[PDB]
């Protein structure tokens, strides 16, 4: 069928990134590089990734090695493998709706990334490695 | 924001 | 950033070279929406998809090799499988198996890159092991 998508692609994030490093508002968000010496990134799309450790209707609160993160609209999203329960360990891709006190996304979609769990050591050097490739 | 997998998933922008 | 450089590159990086030729690379990605249905025209299973690595988007296909070893079935499978009952209902199975993996899918992708027609094949799937860890702490000089 006809899509549509964010207009950017979903960077890979931690919650402390967003939580501390973004600035801008509701639409407008970019993530301040200034400590690597580099310009503002656009932050609309995410892909973050965590262990869910609330998970309530279509609301969750997932955690990454850096600190906290909420996603809302889990109903809207395609379902794989159920993972919405505590425990599991997740990709999301989403939408930035606010950055704090705590970051929250809008969900466009929750995988599950349990069944290995190399997924889960290789995160952090992921977000770091890609930061570290974009001018 | 619009999804294609076997449906139609409909997102809000 | 090498095009060669273990374990995964980026799209982002591959664009931005300017590659003149069909390029394979080998990038961490999801799908983010299909973009067709599954199709068995032609004897052979393909699919259309938009993914992402998190540095861009990219329209890909899949190769029947893929989709055969998701679903459990070739085409000529499963057109036998349409002359028996229970044989069918194993495909469906394979089917909604292979629509969740699609679904999942978020692994090593090796593509082969047409930059002139912005798209690509996926080539083979590979799930993440110790050595891709491993390798992105070399790259990361740790």
């Amino acid at each position: 069928a006809g899509v549509r998508l964010p207009r950017s692609p979903p960077l890979k994030v931690l919650a402390e990134q967003l939580r501390r490093d973004a600035e801008g508002g509701p639409g407008a968000w970019r993530l301040s590089r200034a400590a690597a010496g580099r310009g503002p990134l656009d932050l609309a799309a995410v892909w973050m990734q965590g262990r869910v450790v609330m998970a309530d209707r279509g609301e969750a609160r997932l955690r990454d090695p850096s600190g906290d993160f909420s996603v809302r609209g889990l109903e809207r999203v395609p379902r794989g493998r159920p993972c919405l329960v505590p425990g599991k360990y997740v990709m999301v891709m989403g939408v930035v709706q606010a950055c704090s006190p705590e970051p929250c996304l809008q969900a466009v979609k929750m995988t599950d990334l349990s069944d290995n769990p190399i997924h889960e050591s290789m995160w952090e050097l992921e977000v770091e490695d890609l930061h570290r490739n974009i001018p | 924001y619009r999804l294609w997998f076997f449906q139609t998933y409909k997102l809000p922008c | 950033m090498d095009l060669y450089s273990p374990p995964f590159v980026y799209l982002s990086v591959l664009m931005a070279s300017k590659p003149k030729e069909v390029t394979t690379v080998k990038v961490k990605a999801f799908i983010v929406t299909l973009t067709g249905n599954l199709s068995s025209s032609g004897g052979i299973w393909s699919i259309t998809a938009k993914v992402s690595d998190g540095t861009a988007y990219l329209d890909v296909d899949f190769v029947d090799e893929i989709l055969t070893s998701l679903i459990g079935f070739s085409v000529p499978e499963m057109k036998q499988s349409k002359k028996d009952p229970l044989q069918y209902q194993k495909f469906l199975e394979g089917l909604q198996k292979c629509q969740r993996d699609l679904i999942d899918l978020c692994c090593l992708m090796t593509i082969s890159f047409n930059p002139s027609l912005s798209k690509a094949m996926v080539l083979a799937l590979q799930d993440v092991n110790m050595e891709h860890l491993e390798n992105l702490k070399k790259r990361l000089n740790k």
